[PDB]
């Protein structure tokens, strides 16, 4: 057994954090005062469930997390709220004032103040690690603490534990939810930053989770809980094969192997079915053909691109629920026959297939129905890079007037770091394209 | 970023600043004698950004109450609000400043300013995390004008790293007490444009037409400017002083709104304009009714430039996806007004709680480069007194020199020309 | 009022579909840059289609079918064929080709070599997507190849057209087709024959006024440039009169029921590789087909058009069943057909 | 099409299946950074209170 440290930094990352603990508690039969009656063997252990819970003497499971955020009040909420045993004070870790959407203000002027703090938190988790085999980073691409504090975050983790694995779940910026108009400036200052420093980066944007909830869970206005509590499932998905027993996928390090051969390309993209809501009264459940198929319409991807015009590396297909082997391996073969799935001339056709039994967990009350069989595709394909095309050309519309490069000039930032950084996006533009266009 | 620390100077200054308590002390509950009597705790959340707690379950206003005569002042004292400030935060002189922005600036408020400073002072250190200063003030008069421009400098000087912002009535010769104001404006906005961070353009122009055109007063009062500017006041602070997402603080909401460092002067809009009815009114009605130019708060008109940014705030229970899409139709509908080199440069926030007497409103505070009208329009004012040296003694007469006149003038021109770059600018 | 953007300025069909948006006065055409637009007529290179689809409160709709190319460039629509099993190696209806600049030179010439072993006629062409050479003669193709610069498909010259009389010559059949949002394949009714006014000498492939079709080069290089009809165009009632008077049958008869069948064969082929139906923002595109005809009257696919141009006694009709049928049908305004659609399905 | 590496347990199984076989800056730069930063942020008040002072 080997211990994973999550991190969640500002308001994104932190309300998406309560989101995945709640669910991982839930799945994993953890009461909210901590205790866990199906744990035998109390105040330790090296099941496969403490990869992310440690154990007092108390019979309690903690967490392995860190809260931080520049302003108190989101985590405020966690300290006051349902779960408000489960953690240690000491891992929530508040500013007094934020970093007002400006990636300078949360890297440089105010993240200077308090990145020893928070290093200092982690070394303590880490300290109680047999074997950390290192981190999970939750945050905004737009904020100004989500996008400037993670980076530099990033950068010292590389120096203080520069053999650990380190991945992300980053929001990807949507005006339909969005709080700035420098989103696209905070996104690719901390992209071009974060790059080297992260091994495996799956990004979900808003705009794709808020069409998600419009149209197959019929809410005409989604908030944060009805997205978090969604992007929960997908992060549980992914993260399950460290907290189960299985043999696929069951360390950080098997992450990068399996879906990033190009360490730049470290992008994935998730594909989750099926998404039904708890209030249709009638559902006829889906069947293995059925939701397998549905990982191949872009509308149920977590970054609406088009994957018919990439290619792929590689392709994990991660179930839950009643599922066997032969059901997946038919309807593979039928959407093999009826898709354009083309892969780089360098990688072999196939898919990785991981299967856990227990279907998914739902939040009691939530808005999620319940389902029989439940797949997570992630895949690593070339179309994501729509997504840095989109988010490239509006930095390109505001750089070239200036606008708004006072607020970080004035923070400490010179001009230049724009673009150098919009530059470094062009090169992983270019990178996207070599592999996976001809001409 | 919670407290604010407010400014009220001058005559028109302290009419609507008492005003403006008198709105936003009945939206949170409270009364003339800071007692809390309310149903909501929305109406508790975040009252600190703005009230004091005094023991005994009291709220006593962050505000500072300054005047170069006393009159106003006493009659703030004995208005209906007038029990709620706290009695250490009243500044004044005797001298008055006689609408004269030398005497506020230089030679009457440079003697009263230190111990406005030592009240900001007093009022700054008891705060957790300060956000900023409001002021607000007329720039025609001497008071307001002068030694409230004096203030901002002076409080810059102690406090760079915090937010400036303020409420600024400009002079119409429609609605005039003397022929100065031109003069006392110009000198104001040269202060402005390089020691605020934001500053809502309220014109005296406007709220007359709004209140002689819309409202069908015959004879307005500035009783009836005020209201709207009361109205107008607690819309565009809603999102500093209820929990919400958008624009939540004086320093995102500049961070939202101010492109470039100079062009900081916001066009405000109000719907619906009541005067001081039952009528219903629509998402649809109260989107078309907030773009109105004939709701906007500042003389110029919309359509003769183009949006840099714009903050929308939605009032009442209604439906946000409604909401958000009357918000789409405006910018899709008429989307060659909205800088295409700033995407998605409209922001949206809705609050639940109405103002008093309506159930649905909504507030506009647009970065708009039609603005420069305003400017043009004082700076011609200027100018044709200007050229003659006309009324000049009154401020020669306290020190100055012409050659500040020709640098103020000049840099409210350069202004109006940095306006009209980015109104033809095309990406 | 719906709105719109146009992104090339050298379309002759679009600058017309333009013109008739504004009036109906329920269009508002924008600056090539606002991004809030239904409609892109757009570019014929790096189209951003990775922009489209992402503005809130906004349909969107492009002129354009993202991977239509793999039809539109000749090698491509050689390996198409070649490697689609619902098109195959042993299609009937396109002529046998060969890609060079994988290259497949010497899969080229091995059947070649059947024709030299065999007595058949072996003149060959060979095209890019100026530069066309004509030759029975392997060694001269390969050799006029690489002294261009870029990737080659040679195909075999149909060495028996259907030659109209008077005058013993060559022509080519242009179709016009619509593919709308929801992959409706709509066939234009109006064709025309790009005919040569020169008549067809098989003894003399160097001259290539009499072999090559091209409106161009029947303007530049032939005598007797609209000699038999306007501007070397005969439209479909002429021929079908003619087909009739001469091979006692009709058009629809001997050519365009083939010619529906290859339309509806190459499109249903890259359908799934390209349709719009569940994607965040939707296409459609015109196409050109180009078909020649054999003196058997069977008909061959020559090539397919991505941006083509029209007739210009033809331009109205056509651009104005574009509104009708491809951008009406999206946007609806306030309140018989030029088209055949083309359907079949037969139970096996 | 071959399955492979096919591994079971109780919790669920895992294997592949292939279609078709294949055709850092150190703690002082970073100091050093955030220290560049904060001394152009110092330089651009004193500026600032230096004209305020005129
Ligand atoms: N999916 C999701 N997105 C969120 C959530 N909260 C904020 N965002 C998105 O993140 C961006 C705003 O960044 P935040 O995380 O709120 O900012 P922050 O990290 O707290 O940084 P500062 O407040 O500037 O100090 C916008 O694009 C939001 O829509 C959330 O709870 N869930
Ligand atoms: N196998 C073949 N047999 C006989 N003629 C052929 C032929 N292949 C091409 N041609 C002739 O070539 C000419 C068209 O060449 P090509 O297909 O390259 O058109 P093009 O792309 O240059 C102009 P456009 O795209 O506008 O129609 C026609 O006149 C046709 O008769
Ligand atoms: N809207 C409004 N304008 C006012 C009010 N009182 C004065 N003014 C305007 O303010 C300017 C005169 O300044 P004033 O505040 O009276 O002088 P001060 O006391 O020296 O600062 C003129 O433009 C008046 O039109 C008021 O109560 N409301
Ligand atoms: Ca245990
Ligand atoms: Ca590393
Ligand atoms: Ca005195
Ligand atoms: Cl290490
Ligand atoms: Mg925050
Ligand atoms: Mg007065
Ligand atoms: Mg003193």
């Amino acid at each position: 057994m080997r211990e994973c440290i999550s991190i969640h930094v500002g308001q994104a990352g932190v309300q998406i954090g309560n989101a995945c603990w709640e669910l991982y508690c839930l799945e994993h039969g953890i009461q909210p005062d901590g205790q866990m009656p199906s744990d035998k063997t109390i105040g330790g252990g090296d099941d496969s469930f403490n990869t992310f819970f440690s154990e007092t003497g108390a019979g309690k499971h903690v967490p392995r997390a860190v809260f931080v955020d520049l302003e108190p009040t989101v985590i405020d909420e966690v300290r006051t709220g349902t779960y408000r045993q489960l953690f240690h004070p000491e891992q929530l870790i508040t500013g007094k004032e934020d970093a007002a959407n400006n990636y300078a203000r949360g890297h440089y002027t105010i993240g200077k103040e308090i990145i020893d703090l928070v290093l200092d938190r982690i070394r303590k988790l880490a300290d109680q690690c047999t074997g950390l085999q290192g981190f999970l980073v939750f945050h905004s691409f737009g904020g100004g603490t989500g996008s400037g504090f993670t980076s530099l975050l990033m950068e010292r983790l590389s120096v203080d534990y520069g053999k650990k694995s380190k991945l992300e779940f980053s929001i990807y910026p949507a005006p339909q939810v969005s709080t700035a108009v420098v989103e696209p400036y905070n996104s690719i200052l901390t992209t071009h930053t974060t790059l080297e420093h992260s091994d495996c980066a799956f990004m979900v944007d808003n705009e794709a989770i808020y069409d998600i909830c419009r149209r197959n869970l019929d809410i005409e206005r989604p908030t944060y809980t009805n997205l978090n509590r969604l992007i929960s499932q997908i992060v549980s998905s992914i993260t399950a094969s460290l907290r189960f027993d299985g043999a696929l996928n069951v360390d950080l390090t098997e992450f990068q192997t399996n879906l990033v051969p190009y360490p730049r390309i470290h992008f994935p993209l998730a594909t989750y079915a099926p998404v039904i809501s708890a209030e249709k009264a009638y559902h006829e459940q889906l069947s293995v053909a059925e939701i397998t198929n549905a990982c191949f319409e872009p509308a149920n991807q977590m970054v609406k691109c088009d994957p018919r015009h990439g290619k792929y590396m590689a392709c994990c297909l991660l179930y839950r629920g009643d599922v066997v082997p032969k059901d997946v391996n038919a309807a593979i073969a039928t959407i093999k026959t009826k898709r354009s799935i083309q892969f780089v001339d360098w990688c072999p056709t196939g898919f990785k297939v991981g299967i856990n039994y227990q279907p998914p967990t739902v939040v009691p009350g939530g808005d999620l129905a319940k389902v029989q069989r439940a797949v997570c595709m992630l895949s690593n394909t070339t179309a994501i890079a729509e997504a840095w095309a989109r988010l490239d050309h509006k930095f390109d519309l505001m750089y070239a007037k200036r606008a708004f490069v006072h607020w970080y000039v004035g923070e400490g930032m010179e001009e230049g770091e724009f673009s150098e950084a919009r530059e470094d996006m062009a090169a992983l533009e270019k990178d996207y394209e070599e592999v996976g266009v001809d001409s | 970023m919670r407290e604010i620390v407010h400014i009220q100077a001058g005559q028109c200054g302290n009419q609507i600043g008492a005003k403006f308590w008198e709105v936003i002390s009945d939206e949170h509950g409270i009364d003339p004698t800071g007692s809390y009597h309310g149903d909501s705790d929305l109406q508790l959340e975040r009252i600190n950004v703005y009230y004091n707690e005094a023991t005994g379950n009291k709220y006593v206003p962050r505000a500072i109450l300054v005047d170069l005569e006393p009159g106003t002042m006493d009659s703030v004292r004995s208005g209906p609000f007038g029990q709620i400030f706290r009695p250490d935060n009243f500044v004044f002189g005797q001298s008055g400043a006689g609408n004269n922005w030398a005497k506020g600036h230089y030679t009457e408020g440079a003697e009263l300013v230190d111990s406005v400073l030592d009240v900001v002072r007093k009022e700054s250190e008891s705060c957790d995390c300060l956000q900023g200063f409001q002021l607000t003030h007329s720039l025609g008069g001497g008071t307001g004008s002068g030694m409230g421009t004096l203030l901002i400098s002076k409080i810059r000087e102690e406090y760079p790293d915090r937010i400036m912002n303020t409420f600024s009535v400009m002079p119409s010769p429609k609605v005039s007490d003397t022929v100065v104001e031109p003069y006392n404006a110009t000198l104001s906005v040269h202060q402005l444009v390089e020691n605020t961070d934001e500053t809502y353009c309220i014109d005296n122009e406007a709220l007359y037409d709004i209140c002689f055109r819309t409202l069908k007063l015959t004879t307005p009062t500035y009783g009836d400017l005020n209201h709207l500017v009361s109205a107008t006041m607690s819309g565009v602070t809603t999102c500093l002083r209820f929990p919400g997402q958008l624009n939540a603080d004086l320093r995102k909401l500049a961070v939202n709104m101010v492109p470039f460092p100079r062009l900081h002067f916001f066009m405000p809009g109000f719907a619906p304009l009541t005067s001081r009815q039952y009528r219903a009114l629509t998402v649809p009605e109260l989107t078309q009714q907030m773009f109105d130019s004939k709701n906007m708060m500042a003389a110029c008109d919309p359509r003769h430039g183009r949006y840099l940014t714009v903050a929308a705030i939605f009032r009442g229970r209604m439906s946000m996806k409604e909401v958000d899409e009357q918000m789409l139709n405006v910018q899709n509908k008429n989307s060659s007004y909205f800088v295409e080199w700033i995407p998605n440069n409209v922001k949206t926030a809705v609050c639940d709680i109405p103002p008093r007497g309506l159930k649905m409103s909504a507030t506009f505070i647009g970065n708009s480069t039609a603005i420069q009208e305003l400017f043009k329009r004082i700076s011609e004012q200027f100018t044709a007194m200007f050229r003659r040296k006309a009324f000049l003694h009154w401020y020669t007469g306290e020190g100055m020199d012409e050659m500040e006149f020709t640098e103020a003038e000049s840099n409210m021109n350069d202004l109006v020309s940095e306006y009209q770059q980015y109104q033809d600018a095309t990406a | 009022m719906y709105t719109f953007v146009v992104r090339d300025e050298n379309s002759s069909v679009y600058a017309e579909v333009s013109r008739l948006l504004l009036a109906t006065g329920q269009w508002k055409r924008l600056r090539k840059d606002n991004p809030r637009f239904n409609l892109m007529l757009g570019e014929r290179n790096r189209l951003p289609f990775g922009r489209l689809g992402h503005e809130p409160g906004l349909v969107q709709l492009v002129n354009y079918y993202r991977g239509a190319d793999k039809l539109c460039r000749k090698a491509s629509l050689v390996k198409l064929i070649k490697t689609s099993p619902e098109l195959s190696e042993s299609c009937t209806w396109f002529p046998e080709s060969y890609v060079i600049y994988t290259d497949e030179r010497e899969v080229f010439l091995a059947a070649y070599n059947r024709r030299r072993e065999g007595r058949e006629g072996n003149v060959w062409i060979a095209k890019s997507s100026e530069g066309i050479l004509i030759s029975s003669e392997a060694s001269e193709l390969l050799d006029f190849i690489d002294e261009q610069g870029q990737v080659h498909v040679i195909q075999k010259y149909l060495e028996k057209p259907l030659l109209l009389e008077p005058g013993h010559r060559k022509f080519d059949i242009r179709s016009w087709v619509l593919v709308d949002h929801l992959y409706n394949i709509y066939l234009y009714r109006e064709g025309v024959l790009r005919t040569s006014s020169e008549p067809y000498n098989s003894a003399n492939f160097q001259d290539k006024t009499c072999h090559l079709t091209n409106h161009c080069i029947q303007k530049e290089y032939s005598k007797n440039y609209g000699r038999y009809e306007e501007g070397n165009e005969m439209f479909f009632e002429e021929f079908n009169q003619y087909l009739m008077d001469a091979l006692n049958t009709t058009l629809e008869n001997s050519i365009l029921l083939q010619i529906k069948h290859i339309i509806r064969s190459c499109l249903m082929c890259i359908e799934p590789a390209i349709s719009t139906k569940h994607l965040h923002y939707q296409s459609f595109q015109l196409f050109g087909f180009d078909f020649m005809v054999d003196e058997e009257l069977k008909v061959w696919l020559i090539e397919v058009n991505g941006a083509p141009a029209c007739a210009q006694k033809l331009y109205a009709e056509l651009c104005q069943g574009i509104v009708d049928v491809a951008i009406s049908s999206v946007f609806p305004l306030a309140d018989t057909s030029i088209f055949i659609k083309l359907h079949h399905h037969h139970h096996h | 099409m071959e399955v492979i590496e096919l591994n079971k347990c109780t919790s669920g199984q895992s294997f592949e299946v292939i279609l078709k076989p294949p055709s850092d800056p150190s703690l002082e730069e970073i100091q050093k950074k955030l220290e560049a930063a904060e001394e152009r942020r110092k330089y651009q008040e004193a500026e600032l209170l230096k004209h305020l002072a005129e």
